[PDB]
């Protein structure tokens, strides 16, 4: 179906402990495929998925160069942000950046993304038009003005419509056995007595990929949204994800509860019961 | 591939 | 404005005593990014712990997976010990094989 590529950068200042650390990671959908860490003994863009390993030395050296340059830019941006927010050089701060393109099944750009945060708060974002900006605050408006003046959006649009989509298409092909394979959840319901008149029904989804999944409990065919404990989808470490949804049910009423599982790897949503 | 769009804030 | 980690401790595969598995501690939703995570076996720090590369969610909060190969038994207690600036003391989350 649809796919995405994302790059995420985190630049973390640490006054008195050297230059800000810069860590970048790249994802296709929910699969990390590259990393860079400026604190590594020998910093390089490094593969983190098998299907990227085939990329040649020009790719790796180019990515490494780009990451080192990006680290420098974001170290500068950290210094700039201090100014824009009237902040001390003594504090630790963080810039995060996301870039992304989403494509449809035919590989055509659905939309592009480029967003920035400072200390975990939205700073500036490229709008969906890939032409204009939304600045979160008056500091970011300074950046906006600079980026409007320099027609930065055009360069970003060029990347997002062009290389991002093209390289995503390539990765999708090279990694098709995994990137284009949904692993449906392995589902089951467990029962955990809490007391003589209540038990937890926990609906498990395991081993699924991609991460997007909907687990819902119904009681008498009514969604138990407010009464469901839903843990964050979590990585198993083998590429797949896990999630559970639990409801506390009256003893003997277990059959009034149905767990509903929606996942792209399922031809139809599953209904489960204890 | 990572973007080369390096813009100072 | 800081965000405290969510912590899940769990295994890669359903736990089966005497069968090799991976013990995971997934820390997420935190900000800033510095975080100390230990996996504990009977209160003692496991030496061979790896973690994922720092990434973050759409709300900019960070997540990391820490993990180690382990062979669960009936008696051995596993835990994840997390320290973060938002925490006055390390938070210990015990591995519960049913969660």
């Amino acid at each position: 179906g649809s796919h995405s590529m994302r790059y995420f950068y985190t630049a973390m200042s640490r006054p008195g402990r050297g230059e800000p650390r810069f860590i970048a990671v790249g994802y296709v959908d929910d699969t990390q495929f590259v990393r860079f860490d400026s604190d590594a003994a020998s910093p390089r863009m490094a593969p983190r998925a098998p299907w990227i390993e085939q990329e040649g030395p020009e790719y790796w050296d180019g990515e490494t160069r780009n990451m080192k340059a990006s680290a420098q830019t974001y170290r500068e941006n950290l210094r700039i942000a201090l100014r824009y927010y009237n902040q001390s050089e003594a504090g630790s701060h963080i810039i995060q950046v996301m870039y992304g393109c989403d494509v449809g099944p035919d590989g055509r750009l659905l939309r592009g993304h480029n967003q920035y945060a400072y200390d975990g708060k939205d700073y500036i974002a490229l709008n969906e038009d890939l032409s204009s900006w939304t600045a979160a605050d008056t500091a970011a408006q300074i950046t906006q003005r600079k980026w409007e003046a320099a027609r930065v959006a055009e360069q970003l649009r060029a990347y997002l419509e062009g290389l991002c989509v093209e390289w995503l298409r390539r990765y999708l092909e090279n990694g098709k056995e995994t990137l284009q394979r949904a692993d449906p959840p392995k589902t089951h319901v467990t029962h955990h007595p809490i007391s003589d008149h209540e038990a937890t029904l926990r609906c498990w989804a395991l081993g699924f990929y991609p991460a997007e999944i909907t687990l819902t409990w119904q009681r008498d065919g009514e969604d138990q949204t407010q009464d469901t404990e839903l843990v964050e989808t979590r990585p198993a470490g083998d590429r797949t994800f896990q999630k559970w949804a639990a409801v506390v049910v009256p003893s003997g009423e277990e059959q009034r509860y149905t767990c509903h599982v929606q996942h792209e790897g399922l031809p139809k949503p599953l209904t489960l019961r204890w | 591939i990572s973007p080369r769009t390096l813009d100072a804030w | 404005i800081q965000r405290t980690p969510k912590i899940q401790v769990y295994s890669r595969h359903p736990a089966e005593n005497g069968k090799s598995n991976f013990l995971n501690c997934y820390v997420s939703g935190f900000h800033p990014s510095d975080i100390e995570v230990d996996l504990l076996k009977n209160g003692e720090r496991i030496e061979k712990v790896e973690h994922s590369d720092l990434s973050f969610s759409k709300d900019w909060s960070f997540y990391l997976l820490y993990y180690t190969e382990f062979t669960p038994t009936e008696k051995d207690e596993y835990a994840c010990r997390v320290n973060h600036v938002t925490l006055s003391q390390p938070k210990i989350v015990k591995w519960d094989r049913d969660m």
